[PDB]
DNA sequence: CCCTGTCTGGCGTCCTCTCACCTATGATCATGACGGT
DNA sequence: ACCGTCATGATCATATTATTACGCCAGACAGGG
């Protein structure tokens, strides 16, 4: 279910900008997880250009470069 | 409640019957009052699940998706098969109607000159790209998206589908509310799917499964009505025959489960011993 | 007749039921509830007495000593309500108590106290309650709003289907109390009975009975019948009552007297238990397999052994009757468990139970209550009899005595305030009863278990609260000290009782601001049914059937005033003629209807009286006696309507006015207007705002005066007579002789209340309306207040309306007026801001009020005096120093060095940081009233002692003034005694007014007279002289302050707003809108006489919006206007009042049977003339609101007036010059101008200030902030291709501080390019992350 | 920070800290002090829910509580919840540049423009009028320009009138439930008050005109101007995302 | 040992505007007014 | 009129108890056929 599913994600920051925030960081804190960013509110926590829209060039750009 | 509002508004309402009318509306705030939260939260557990899903690539690669037909209830055609696949990408090349020929090809989006022709062809049902078949990693192909909808080309390689979807589905939170036998009605030609029958002694054709669809077919190919048929029912009617428009085509009794049978013969009670596995109990008003 | 203001203007009546009670004094629920409160009671209850006999007398810890209490009493203020509100203190009175000691001796405390000693007190302050029915409680005036909550006693509720997802519905029993602790009988699936306490632990029910010392063979003795089985020589025969047998299957065959009755396999009819009960049968004849599950009731004990056969409450089985056999006993009591009558809840509830006896059960509730400590027997004693049964810990009031036996069908209403045992049984007797299916359950939202808590209670129970509090701290006290040497106040101490009382006028979740722009919003925010608060349910939480209306508040609250949003159904408001009940219900009028004829007596019905009886609707014809017309009559039984017949009626309505409130009766034409529409025509009616010259209502609903007058805005006349002096000051009555008192000779003065500021910074004003030498009555208004005109009640203003599209500028609900408007000066509005400007003692120096101010103007500072605070009467704008004030600062760390390099220079360089008042951003006005509050011991600058020797000659003059008019008055009554009986006529002139106190004259009641006379005159020269002292010393003293601040200077605007685009403006049935734009005099559509009308709405929005009713009102205001304009004509013309008097005769009569019949041959010729100038502008029309004015009479009005029958005038365009086809509507609708303005919206911002925490800009618009560019918008830019929007979006216009410092010289470089950067507060979110436990960081 | 008077009005934290920092201090020197067991056991329980009570407040048995009897606020409730860091702070902000005022309608306006005031015109185009100030030559330092727009003197309207032209602004409506609740239009000045808004749009944001109010927003950089041009523009949204049916329909 | 009531935690709409208001105390040196010489 | 006595206001550390009245909806836990 959608809030099961976006609990249940591979980025914590997404899992925890929505519902309980405890769990999910403790979680995420005794497994060692690391939040390769790649999606739309990782990148408006930590303030850059969204991976859609005209942003999609220059994570284009960034995922060739490296 | 049993006696009306007789008045309008051009007539006065007297006191009890603006009682009453102030029950009717005082439900109606409260519902949208306490609506709105959950219409929101709706909106906001559906942003959070899509959140990531990003039109990626421009095609999947795939002959897979889903078989997208008219839906009927029961009564006449509800959503035609032109709401359905409007703009959406076809999955296999949509064979015309009358022997295997090429009609659109296999990877064609469906705007509204394609959608006329399919019409014109009275096509039966669509297999099209569905978005939950696509085999895009971490995205969304271009093609299994289909139309831009508020653009009239293909989603462009970018745009945020999640949501824009997650935002159409909950945005009309608003608006939605929080708190015998079968009779036809236009006239063509029968079909049955899942149906293994048996004609009994009279000739009405009753069926020994339980999950039998009656469909009704028009003259022309396309699928018409829909209705379930349990098992045991006398059906008026045959396959493949030809009906009036208004004439009862089944009849079954729900009260009264079916045991009927397939070959005939005489009837013997295996295990059945009155006094602990059957009772008797003769009957007060007939007798039988 | 008519009273004198009503013959000014008398408004037209239509309305055709006689009314017969008149609208009671709208504020008695705030009165006589305070009044209830605090008052010397005697005979205990109610009031603070039962507060201070129930917590008194404080008995002491053993040590024989004992606080008793003896009597109270409240003295005067210290500050009358007008210099507190100036000032700001509380609005309290001294409540002084007589509190006695005694103290008793050894060996006997039956026995003699060796000393006592007997009182004064002082403790804490309670407000008074102004004669409004509000409170000042830090200089602003609050209200406490009255709570609707559950009402104390048994409640049977039923948790209906949810619970163990099969259908199977419990049963609850909460016992409420008024004060203590709950109790909460319930079942289980099991079918077992479980108890609980204050929603603790659950245990077995029956574990409190033998809490009660209730032995297991008395339980079932009580809560079940008994089986007889006697043993008599065959098969242990039975004694056999057939009713227990009604639809049970035997087991056999029963026969008596040699006749077989019922057979096996057969159940046992109705009519076989008739043959047996006829037969007399007693004895019959059992199997060895009926008692094979038959449970016992008592304990059999055999005599041999001494052993015991068989426990109570078991079942019976062949060894065990095999032993009680052999053993004696030829009786067997047995119970009776069928399955639809009697299920055995108590004897599985027995079977569940390990306790055996009184003292476990008592140790396993001490066990419940407080868990895993020692019980001791004493301990358990002590807490049993302090959960329920002590008058300290356990109290039902008097209402919850009344519930808790009415819902039980008791006979006496009288009772205890704590429980017994029969009161606990007789709940499971009702719960049981429930469960086997007769009797039913008890709804929650019926009104009459609803209870309505109000001022004076609530106050009672703080004050209880703070009471027992202190007799915490007396029973501290009393027995630790030496006795006998102290006083009964070195004990108890006024610190928690004024915190409690003060809390809770304070800060409550119900002692609310009050809404005070209007006097409609006044006299409704007074009367309201809250839901919330303190003992009642939350608005997040609950919930569905408590937002609903229930069929039992006709009458009693109303149904369409309540405000819609979040908490709809919770925030009710209470009706027009609903009382409230001695216990706290709500009651209502209504009409004995005996068997044929309505009788004129009012009979007050409650709620649970109201459903037995049988209520006609209060619309029903009747024909001059009360035979009602019909044979079939509309009415209503049990909470549902019906058709009765004509003569089984019990009650009918009083008026027709009394479903509503006073928010939604002053809406004419309320029953043509759809519910949703008038509820929020009713809540823009309370949300309106006073203009410059109120008018009048052409259609209102004869309602207005109720709600002006007893309001009190308004200066209504105490005793009537004759006016000698008017003034915009004052007024002055001269009191009439066959009103008046024989000594204080008496002509009274109003003091008018001037330009001052409300609450919601409108301007209440006083008008006086009266002219010199005029008569008033008693009960009369004397001065209009705020939008008010002659003791009316006019909100808004009526202007010229018009039902058209006109090119597109009303498109959804806007509105368009017309430049006639705002060049009337119609719409303009005063306001009063008050600002304020400190001047406190920084640690780096004090501040100062000196006009000379470091790098601004000599023009910037023309507008300031010699002494640095602004003149009265200045015109400022945005921008301007009211108050020059410099931060007093600096300080270089003392020193020598520096103590010798001050003197140098001298005083200070400029060590004076600027931090003056300014005026806010964007307003005007002018400064009408300087105010300088100074902390004694500190120097008064110059501007200080102005306004001491301003205000020190304004209070002698006045006092004087008072003195001197007084004494006129007396001394004029003095030569009134003087002519009678030893006349003087031209003697007594000449000669002074001292030899007239002291002039011979006989002995009679004339000379007593002149002794009275002659004191009053002395007392009140003496009284003058003491209270100008007083009030001197009053004057010129100190002024007490926060801690550490110097001295205050307030400063007060008077603004004067007008009319924009942007508004919002709207009519009174939920026609809402902003309007668009201020069209010019010459655009706007005219008719073929000349005039343009004034404002055209948009027609769309009256048949999605139904609200028919406003077209209703358009047509008669239109009659109405046509009826002013031909007596504007009869009188321009200047006609002889013969004319006059037939067009005004033959207007006021013109109707079906209706009830005003006005006549003009008792005016006498010059009240008409003048009754015809106040009807020049129009005619008023009240009509009421559900017997209204039919369609019919409108068009038999407008056939009086020239104006066309369809009450459509075809229109010009003003633009094109050329008619408007399909003819168009004009008519006058009332349009209300509401307090949401557009220069109180509209903000704007480049770059502000920025918090502090984290570094993104502020919130709101007095703090210069910036609009929250909220989570939806994220997701809306996410929803395009925006990329680079949002990230400037939150990166660089919000929060990155280099950022946006870098942005700033790019822009004013004209370089459009951002460097991005990190968010502050992402680092905010690392470090309070990482001030956890986590190790949040940033790779690579 | 103090409020205006002379207490300090301090936070929750600061509590949690104190007491952790007491209870700790008051634990060496028992510590030190040699005293029993019980001493010691109730001293290192009470700093155990001490330390508790500052990292998550509550999820232990009853919360401490300051004043009065609400409990204060700890750090997973400076995260946790509607209005922690995540859904008050970092997903939604106060923004500058930023616009808000009550609707009106306007009928003239061509569907790509709407009309806003002049008052909050020159606010939100403070710099944007400073930099063409400045390059013109009237004034010299940046003050000498603030004061100009500060008595709004003749010809800095001139200068508004030359910035608004090409920039668009983004219209929102408070609720905004779908993405065609921000548009982005073209200012047109307004003697006013009032954000006078095309009508046709107003179906798109389920604005009526019955009180409502809009917030405007000013795209600074180039990309954000282009952003409203080419991807918000008002002209650009005549179909709702949701389905194929015109949202710009005739009300 | 697989169903099962029962208990515990964890959700519950966005944006805006106005107003008022945040424990009690238990103990003592030193200032401050009152009375005798 | 000066000197001595009762009274009354500053600064300052001490450290936590006798209310209940949401409605699902998952998720974990002791009980028992
Ligand atoms: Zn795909």
């Amino acid at each position: 279910g959608i809030t099961k599913a976006s609990l249940a994600t591979e980025s914590f920051i997404s899992a925890a900008s929505f519902q309980e925030t405890t769990r999910v960081l403790t979680e995420a804190a005794v497994a060692g997880k690391r939040d390769e960013l790649r999606g739309l509110k990782e990148n408006v926590i930590v303030g850059r250009l969204i991976p859609a829209g005209t942003g999609y060039a220059y994570h284009q750009d960034r995922m060739r470069r490296r | 409640i049993e006696t009306p509002i007789t008045a309008n508004f051009r007539e006065g309402l007297n006191v009890l019957q603006y009682f009453i009318s102030t029950h009717g509306a005082r439900k109606g705030l409260a519902d949208t009052a306490l609506k709105t939260a959950n219409s929101g939260y709706l909106t906001r557990r559906l942003v959070d699940v899509a959140q990531d899903l990003v039109v990626t690539e421009d095609d999947c690669g795939t002959h897979e998706g889903i078989m997208m037909t008219p839906v009927i209830e029961g009564g006449d055609v509800k959503e035609p098969l032109r709401d359905r696949v409007l703009g959406r990408v076809t999955a296999e090349d949509v064979l015309k109607p009358g022997t295997a020929d090429i009609l659109v090809p296999r990877n064609t989006l469906l705007h509204e000159q394609w959608c006329d022709l399919l019409e014109e062809n009275s096509v039966d049902a669509v297999k099209v790209r569905s978005v939950v078949s696509c085999d895009t990693d971490f995205g969304v192909c271009a093609h299994c998206y289909g139309r831009d909808l508020a653009r009239g080309h293909i989603i462009n390689k970018g745009e945020a589908i999640g949501v824009i979807a997650a935002q159409s589905i909950g945005e009309p939170g608003t608006q939605l509310t929080m708190r015998s036998s079968i009779q036809v009605k236009n006239k063509g030609s029968i079909k049955l799917s899942n149906v293994k029958s048996v004609v009994n002694s009279s000739g009405k054709l009753v069926i020994t499964s339980r999950n039998t669809e009656l469909k009704l077919i028009d003259e022309f190919g396309r699928t018409k009505e829909s209705y379930k048929v349990p098992y045991g029912a006398v059906l008026a009617k045959g396959d493949g025959e030809q009906v009036a428009g208004g004439e009862t085509v089944a009849n079954w009794d729900p009260h009264t489960m079916p045991v009927i049978t397939e070959v005939s013969g005489f009837v013997r009670f295996t295990d059945m011993i009155d006094g602990q596995t059957i009772t008797r109990q003769t009957d007060e008003l007939t007798g039988l | 007749v008519y009273s004198y203001t009503e013959k000014k203007r008398i408004r037209k009546d239509f309305g055709k039921r006689p009314q017969v009670l008149d609208v009671p004094y709208l504020l008695s629920i705030q009165l006589d509830s305070f009044q209830k409160f605090i008052e010397q009671d005697p005979e205990g209850q109610y009031g603070l007495e039962a507060a201070f006999r129930s917590v008194f007398p404080i008995q002491s810890y053993s040590g024989n000593s004992e606080l008793q209490y003896v009597s109270y009493r409240l003295g005067e203020p210290v500050f009358d309500v007008q210099e507190c509100q100036i000032r700001g203190v509380t609005y309290s009175a001294p409540l002084r108590v007589k509190l006695r000691l005694v103290i008793y001796e050894r060996e006997a405390p039956e026995g003699t106290v060796k000393d006592i000693k007997e009182q004064e007190v002082y403790m804490g302050e309670i407000p008074l309650m102004t004669d409004n029915g509000t409170f000042v409680i830090n200089g602003t005036e609050r209200v406490i709003v009255s709570q609707l909550h559950r009402s104390p006693g048994v409640f049977f509720d039923s948790d209906k289907g949810k619970t163990h997802s099969s259908g199977k519905v419990l049963y609850n029993a909460r016992i409420i109390p008024y004060r203590g602790s709950w109790l909460d009988f319930e079942f289980d699936p099991k079918d077992n009975l479980f108890v609980r306490i204050d929603r603790r632990r659950k245990l077995p029910a029956t574990i409190i009975l033998r809490a009660l010392n209730y032995t297991t063979e008395q339980i079932l003795d009580l809560f079940f019948e008994k089986v007889i089985f006697e043993i008599r020589d065959n098969k242990l025969q039975m004694e056999l009552v057939p009713e227990r047998l009604r639809g049970e299957t035997a087991s056999f065959d029963i026969e008596a007297n040699g006749k077989v009755y019922v057979e096996k396999g057969r159940r046992i009819t109705a009519r076989h238990i008739r043959q047996l009960e006829k037969d007399d049968v007693k004895l019959i004849e059992v199997p060895v397999e009926y008692i094979a599950g038959k449970v016992v009731a008592k304990d059999y004990i055999d005599e041999s052994t001494g052993e015991l056969i068989c426990a109570a409450n078991m079942e019976l089985s062949l060894d065990l009757l095999a032993k009680l056999s052999q053993s004696g006993h030829k009786r067997i009591e047995t119970l009776f468990t069928n399955d639809l009558d009697h299920g055995p809840y108590i004897s599985e509830t027995l079977r569940v139970d390990p306790t055996n006896d009184r003292l476990s059960a008592l140790v396993e509730i001490y066990r419940m209550m407080r868990p895993g400590e020692p019980p001791t027997r004493e301990a358990a004693e002590s807490l049993f009899e302090n959960l329920f049964f002590s008058e300290d810990r356990y109290d039902l009031s008097a209402v919850g005595r009344m519930k808790f036996n009415r819902s039980l069908l008791r006979e006496e209403i009288e009772g205890s305030g704590i429980l017994s045992k029969d009161d606990i049984i007789d709940v499971m007797k009702k719960l049981i009863d429930i469960r086997n299916g007769k009797g039913e359950v008890d709804d929650i939202d019926h009104l009459g278990n609803r209870r309505i808590r109000s001022v004076g209670e609530m106050a009672e129970n703080q004050f209880r609260v703070g009471l027992v509090r202190v007799e915490r701290a007396v029973k501290e006290r009393l027995s630790l000290g030496d006795l006998d040497t102290l006083m009964p106040q070195d004990m108890i101490n006024a610190k928690p009782i004024s915190a409690a009382v003060k809390e809770f006028f304070g800060s409550s979740q119900l002692s609310q601001f009050m809404d005070q722009n209007n006097p409609l919003s006044e006299i409704t925010h007074k009367r309201r049914i809250s839901a919330l608060g303190p003992g009642g349910l939350t608005r997040e939480r609950a919930g569905f059937e408590v937002r609903d209306v229930h069929p039992t508040h006709y009458g009693r609250v109303c149904p369409i005033e309540t405000p819609e949003g979040p908490n709809i159904g919770l925030i009710n408001s209470l009706s027009v003629y609903a009382q409230t009940n001695e216990y706290g219900f709500l009651e209502t009028p209504y009409r004995k209807v005996t068997d044929g004829v309505v009788t004129d007596e009012i009979h007050y019905l409650s709620a649970i009286e109201e459903g037995n009886y049988v209520i006609a609707q209060a619309n029903s014809n009747l024909d001059e006696e009360g035979h009602f017309v019909e044979d079939l009559v509309t009415c209503r039984s049990k909470g549902e309507s019906s058709l009765f017949s004509r003569d089984q009626v019990d009650y009918m309505d009083v008026s027709t006015q009394q479903v509503v409130s006073v928010g939604a009766s002053l809406i004419p034409f309320l029953e043509h207007d759809d519910a949703n529409r008038a509820l929020m025509g009713a809540n823009m009616q309370r949300q309106a705002v006073p203009t410059l010259r109120a008018d009048k209502p052409l259609v209102g609903t004869g309602m207005e005066r109720a709600v002006a007058v007893d309001s009190g805005v308004t200066a209504v006349a105490k005793r009537g007579g004759v006016v000698q002096y008017v003034d915009a000051s004052r007024i002055v009555i001269k009191v009439n002789e066959d009103e008046m008192y024989p000594g204080e000779a008496g002509i009274d003065i109003y003091n008018l209340t001037k330009y001052t500021r409300s609450n919601q910074n409108t301007c209440i004003n006083q008008m006086p309306c009266v002219s010199l030498g005029e008569p008033v009555e008693r009960g009369d208004v004397l001065a209009d207040g705020p939008s008010t005109d002659l003791g009316e009640l006019a909100l808004g203003q009526n202007m010229r309306v018009a039902f058209m599209p006109w090119n597109g500028y009303n498109f959804e609900d806007s509105i368009l007026v017309s430049e006639r408007v705002v060049q009337e000066d119609r719409f303009t509005t005063i306001h009063i801001q008050e600002l304020a400007c400190v001047s406190r003692d920084t640690k780096l120096g004090p501040e100062e009020i000196t006009a000379d101010i470091p790098n601004v103007g000599e023009a910037a500072l023309s507008k300031l005096d010699e002494s640095g605070i602004v003149y009265i009467g200045a015109e400022v704008t945005g921008g301007d120093i009211l108050v020059g004030k410099v931060t007093p600062k600096g300080e270089t760390q003392l020193t020598p060095e520096e103590k010798l390099l001050r003197a140098i220079f001298g005083e200070k360089a400029s060590d004076v940081k600027d931090s003056s008042l300014r005026v806010p951003n964007g307003v005007s006005g002018t400064v009408i009233d300087v105010q300088v509050f100074t902390r004694d011991g500190v120097e008064k600058d110059k501007r200080a002692l102005e306004i001491e020797e301003m205000q020190l000659k304004q209070a002698k003059k006045d006092l004087s003034e008072e003195l001197q008019i007084l004494e006129a008055g007396l001394f004029s009554r003095i030569r009134a005694v003087l002519v009678a009986g030893g006349v003087e006529a031209e003697k007594l002139d000449k000669l002074p007014r001292d030899r007239w106190l002291e002039l011979g004259l006989t002995d009679e009641e004339k000379q007593n007279q002149l002794e009275q006379l002659a004191e009053q005159y002395d007392e009140l020269k003496h009284e003058f002289e003491k209270k100008l002292e007083a009030k001197r010393r009053k004057i010129t003293q100190g002024d007490d302050l926060a801690p550490g601040v110097l001295k205050i200077v307030k400063v007060y605007l008077a603004v004067k707003r007008r009319i924009q685009p942007g508004d919002k403006m709207a009519g009174r049935h939920g026609n809402k809108g902003v309007i668009s734009k201020i069209n010019p005099i010459e655009d706007m559509p005219y008719d073929e006489n000349g005039t343009p009308v004034d404002i055209v709405l948009n027609p769309l929005g009256v048949p999605s919006r139904m609200n028919i009713g406003q077209i209703l009102e358009t047509h008669l205001g239109m009659a109405a206007k046509g009826i002013g304009d031909k007596i504007n004509a009869m009188l321009k013309q200047q006609q002889e009042v013969a004319k006059l008097r037939e067009f005004i005769q033959r207007a006021y009569d013109l109707g079906a049977d209706v009830r005003q019949k006005v006549d003009l041959s008792t005016f006498s010729d010059e009240e008409v003339m003048r009754l015809a100038e106040n009807l020049r502008k129009g005619m008023p029309i009240a009509t009421p609101v559900f017997d209204g004015a039919k369609e019919a009479e409108i068009k038999e009005l407008l056939k009086l007036g020239d104006l066309p029958t369809s009450g459509q005038i075809r229109l010009y365009d003003g633009r094109t010059g050329e008619q408007f086809e399909r003819p168009v509507t004009v008519g006058y609708m009332y349009m209300l101008k509401l307090n949401h303005l557009v220069d109180d919206k509209m903000h704007a911002r480049s770059t502000g200030s920025y918090s502090l925490v984290t570094q993104q800009p502020l919130g709101g618009k007095a703090q210069f902030g910036g609009q929250r560019f909220g989570e939806m918008e994220v997701w809306a830019l996410e929803a395009y291709g925006a990329a680079y929007t949002l990230q400037e979006m939150l990166t660089v216009k919000s929060d990155d501080v280099n950022g946006r410092t870098k942005m700033y010289k790019n822009i004013v470089d004209g370089n459009h390019q951002m460097e991005p950067g990190m968010p502050e507060s992402f680092n905010v979110l690392l470090k309070e992350i990482r001030s956890l436990g986590i190790n949040i960081e940033l790779e690579d | 920070v103090p409020l205006d008077g002379g207490r300090f009005a301090t936070s929750d934290l600061n509590d949690l800290y104190r007491r952790v920092i007491n209870r700790n201090n008051r634990l060496k020197r028992l510590l030190d002090l040699a005293a029993p067991d019980i001493i010691v056991r109730n001293e290192k329980r009470m700093l155990q829910e001490a330390v508790d009570a500052l990292l998550d407040n509550g999820r232990r048995g009853r919360a401490i509580t300051g004043s009065n009897k609400r409990p204060l606020k700890s750090l997973a409730d400076m995260i946790k919840g509607k209005q922690g860091r995540f859904r008050q702070n970092l997903l939604g902000k106060r923004v500058d540049y930023s616009g808000r005022s009550v609707i009106t309608v306007g009928p003239y306006l061509r569907l790509h423009q709407c009309g806003l005031p002049k008052k909050m015109a020159l606010e939100l185009f403070k710099p944007f009028i400073y930099g063409k100030l400045e390059l013109r030559g009237l004034a010299t330092t940046i003050k000498a320009a603030k004061k100009m727009v500060e008595r709004e003197e003749a010809v800095v309207w001139d200068i508004l009138d030359e910035v608004i032209r090409e920039h668009p602004v983004l219209l929102n409506r408070a609720p905004t439930l779908h993405r065609l609740g921000i548009q982005a239009f073209e200012p047109v000045l307004i003697e006013g008050k009032a954000i006078q808004l095309h009508p046709l749009v107003c179906a798109a944001y389920n604005a009526d005109f019955d009180g409502d109010q809009m917030a405007v927003h000013v795209p600074l950089t180039l990309e954000a101007q282009l952003e409203a041009r080419a991807l918000m523009m008002s002209t650009n949204n005549i179909l709702s995302p949701a389905n194929g049916e015109p949202i710009i329909v005739p009300s």
